[PDB]
């Protein structure tokens, strides 16, 4: 059946909307479950690696894999408890880490698969042609897209570059990696952390096992580090129908820094991320996370000291609440790296009646 | 000028020197505080015969003084305002001794047309009255402060370090009939054991808390309704040098959104010198406390700075024991309290 | 005292910050109080023809009237009762409607009268002296600022003007009248009026009595005149320390305007006008009236009209507050004539220190 109830810490005043609750521990659930999906949400709860990107990756893969050991029954056709396994998972996913966009496009994509074959073919001939198909899928809107928006990227960069970026947007490791490598230009990397997940942080080590010139800094440190720099590229989520960025954190007060000191924004983003969804504010819906993240005194994650915060429920009137997802302005972003080469954000749903 | 001449006479010069150096004093009113007792210990032990050549030694112990460490402003603000007050005095007994009409309180003109006594006791007055001050400036504060913040209405405050702040907040919460909602930004580096702090006396004080990240602004910024600073010393054109991290990104969000930003600090903490450098006067801190390890970390250079710089373009309001002012006429304040020729040394 | 509490109408969720309902109605009055006190108490409450500046005039020529039927009694002396019945006087006015600086200002001026003058001197010959000397201090603080202020304006307004102005201020409207038939130009004066009070008709009648082209403006309808208009004058009430303008009604938004479409705002104000204290927002203090006035339909002020509003208490929560003065903003206004000849906004109290 699962579990239900007992929430941690205070619900708060303000910004109730989106579930920040649970399983954390198994404890009791239904003996039908493939494990592999429940390993991959143990994962995705306690991650610190992923950014948007790769996240759909790894889904895609695993229904892959949950293909390749599917078994039709003998009784029932190949779909008709199949439905509701999808819908379980899917219940299981959003109780663990709320669905993505890319997750969302998917999950449409999967849904359309099973409406396109109907139950009449065999149990080996049908697979073997889906888990083909879909490899095909993966490599054309997914690698080769990543590869494109490369390419685009390295005509874009001129000569004697100063560059600060954010987040463990892979496509953008891949980017500076290529830079770094390939490229051999006169390259210098400026990297920004945040408190809720350790992204700038993978980012430099990322530079460091490649060898590349880097200056480290976090979201307060910004007044100092312009007194040259030019360049600022940051990694995004999704595309809303009104265009405005709706990516992680600390991203729309670099975007405005930039902006006050002369020089615009660029902003990387897929073929397949934009959505129908309308929406103006973070308020509407938000990633919204467990207090635990925000315990840590410095340093590094796991130290654990006994300094002077370590209490939530017995505390009289305080919260403690922080957001992970953002919505960021319009105008602030200039440049958009899509499958479609070079264009403007406020182009929004052009891709979207495309398909 | 060496310190060849003060030795027996005046022995704590190097302690202080001392304090200074390594930071074993901390926060500038203390550091005031140590500034007049040496004044002090000064006035009571030597000897003058003359009064030019005493001010001129004086101006000479400043500007040592200022050359053992730069990031103390109050200490050379404290000694500025001691000269100028001894200044008026001499200014008063030159006209007694040699036995004039002006529009204002000072002319400009003056300096451009050609122009023994107890006022030992004025001068040890003067140190007394300067400590008074220095003892109570919230109480000159509040009868300003509490009149700004309504009912549903929401704060946000950067700089959490400063004594002062803290009080005002403090004393705006006590009202009954006032009730309102704080957003604390954290501040990394340099901050966040002292935002946990206030954070934390926030909620035994029984008001709403929020505790918000570095990244976390621009979201909660359509329901933002003031911004408080939490300064370190005050200048002359308006700009204002803040206790510690994360001041400048927010102040600037202020400005983006129209949000009005407030400032309290004090006369004490305001100086009649000139920011003309960010980089001369702003201190960095410690590569050490951000990452671990130290042989990748010669390869990983780390960017890390105590105190902050915000332009008084974004910041409106100086609010102190005298009243509430603007960055556009604090200069004049400065300026009856510190005299022309004080300003250089 | 009179009567005190028990009046209409909710507290209000939004806007508290004055106490809001006081005396209209004449009943059960202290047999000391003289009528001329009552009879401006009774016009303020329904006033549509003054405001700041002829107010105080009337409240100086109240206080000398007062002076002139004063006499020193055989038992108390001339400074034992008086101020008393100042405070008295201070505190019925209070009660009727919030007061402006320039009366404080008077009142403080009165003090020092009080206390200047020793109680040794003969009766008749103190008051002889001292109504002069209050009808000194009027021509000088009002009148001669006046022509002052209307001297600093003729240098500065060009041949042939086009002048925006709002509100019921009698320097303007003198101003105007100078305009007109003194200097002999060629002006075209558009005056803005809104719907409790008929301030701008007025100034618009009073033109017209003298002979002068006028449009009549409204706040529905801003836009489409000035897009032709140059320089525009506001309606002056008092200046704070800060640097911004404490107004009556929709000059705030005209102001907005100008800064937007060209032209900078200029402000004719008076010497005395100046306050010490500070405050940067509407919220801080609000000056109240009661609904009653924007429950008929409008074309005149006395109709008495059956329609459909009248409802305060009796229709499931009905709230109708409305605010008199309003706050102008600082970078907006620049040009300041006073008795100190020029100066800015900026320069919030240079001459509050010169006196």
């Amino acid at each position: 059946p699962g579990i239900s109830s007992v929430i941690p810490t205070v619900l708060e005043q303000s910004f109730d909307n989106s579930s920040l609750i649970s399983v954390k521990e198994l404890l009791l659930n239904k003996d039908l479950i493939h494990p592999s999906i429940l390993l991959l949400t143990s994962h995705l709860a306690h991650y610190k690696i992923v950014g948007s990107i790769p996240r759909c990756i790894a889904m895609l893969e695993v229904f892959q894999i949950v293909i390749k050991d599917y078994q039709t029954p003998k009784g029932t056709t190949l779909s008709r408890n199949l439905t509701s396994y999808l819908s379980h998972q899917i219940d299981l996913l959003k109780k663990a880490r709320p669905l993505s966009v890319t997750m969302g496009n998917a999950i449409r994509w999967l849904k359309q698969e099973i409406s396109l074959i109907d139950p009449s073919t065999p149990d080996k001939a049908a697979k073997k042609d889906l888990c083909e198909k879909i490899g095909q899928f993966a490599k054309e809107k997914i690698e080769l897209a990543d590869q494109l928006i490369i390419d685009n990227a390295s005509t874009q960069i001129e000569e004697s570059t100063t560059i600060v970026t954010y987040g463990s947007s892979k496509v953008l490791t891949e980017l500076l990696l290529h830079n770094a490598i390939s490229l051999k230009k006169n390259i210098k990397v400026i990297v920004v952390d945040s408190r809720p997940l350790f992204e700038g942080r993978k980012m430099a080590e990322t530079l460091r096992n490649a060898g590349v010139n880097v200056m480290y800094a976090l979201i307060t440190s910004l007044d100092t580090i312009f007194n040259d720099v030019d360049y600022v590229f940051l990694g995004a989520h999704s595309i809303l129908s009104n265009g405005f960025l709706y990516s992680r954190a600390g991203t729309a007060m670099l975007a405005m820094s930039a902006k006050r000191r002369n020089i615009p924004v660029l902003v990387c983003c897929e073929s397949l991320k934009f959505s129908q969804r309308v929406q103006l504010d973070s308020v509407t819906f938000n990633e919204l996370a467990d207090p635990n993240d925000l315990v840590n005194i410095d340093y590094e994650n796991p130290v654990e000291r006994r300094g002077n915060k370590g209490a939530l429920l017995n505390q009289f009137i305080k919260e403690r609440k922080f957001e992970k997802k953002k919505l960021a302005m319009e105008n602030k972003p200039k440049g958009n790296k899509i499958g479609g080469k070079k264009g403007s954000e406020g182009e929004s749903k052009d891709a979207s009646n495309e398909e | 000028h060496p310190n060849a001449a003060t030795s027996d006479v005046n022995v704590t010069i190097d302690t202080f020197v001392a304090k200074l150096k390594r930071r074993q004093v901390q926060g500038s009113y203390a550091i005031a505080l140590e500034t007049l007792q040496l004044l002090m210990r000064f006035i009571s032990a030597a000897r003058w015969n003359h009064v030019n050549d005493l001010i001129e030694q004086i101006r000479d112990l400043g500007n040592s003084l200022e050359k053992a460490h730069p990031t103390a402003f109050s200490c050379g603000n404290v000694i500025r305002r001691i000269l100028a007050v001894l200044r008026d005095e001499v200014e008063e007994d030159t006209m007694s001794t040699t036995v004039v009409a002006e529009p204002l309180i000072s002319s400009m003109f003056n300096l451009l047309q050609k122009p023994k006594t107890d006022y030992r006791q004025v001068a040890i007055q003067g140190i007394k009255d300067l400590i008074d001050e220095i003892k109570n400036i919230d109480e000159g504060i509040q009868q300003i402060a509490i009149d700004l913040i309504h009912d549903h209405e929401i704060l946000l405050t950067p700089t959490p370090d400063s004594k002062t702040v803290l009080k005002f907040l403090i004393t705006a919460r006590e009202r009954s009939n006032r009730t309102f909602t704080v957003l604390v930004t954290e501040g990394f580096p340099n901050n966040t054991k002292n935002a946990h702090e206030f954070a934390k006396k926030l909620a035994q004080h029984n008001i709403e808390t929020l505790v918000v990240p570095d990244s976390a602004v621009f979201a909660l910024m359509s329901r933002v309704g003031k911004v408080i600073i939490g300064t370190k010393a005050v200048f002359v054109n308006g700009g204002t040098i803040s206790s510690n991290s994360g001041v400048s990104s927010v102040c600037e969000c202020a400005r983006e959104f129209r949000t009005p930003v407030f400032a309290v600090a004090g006369l004490y903490k305001l100086s009649p010198l000139y920011p003309f450098d960010v980089e001369k006067f702003v201190e960095f801190g410690g590569s050490q406390r951000i990452l671990p390890r130290m042989d990748p970390r010669k390869r990983l250079d780390t960017v890390n700075q105590i105190t902050d710089y915000v332009p008084p373009e974004n910041i409106d309001i100086y609010i102190t024991n005298v009243g509430g002012f603007n960055p556009s006429f604090i200069y004049r304040i400065a300026w009856d309290n510190y005299k022309q020729i004080d300003v250089h040394l």
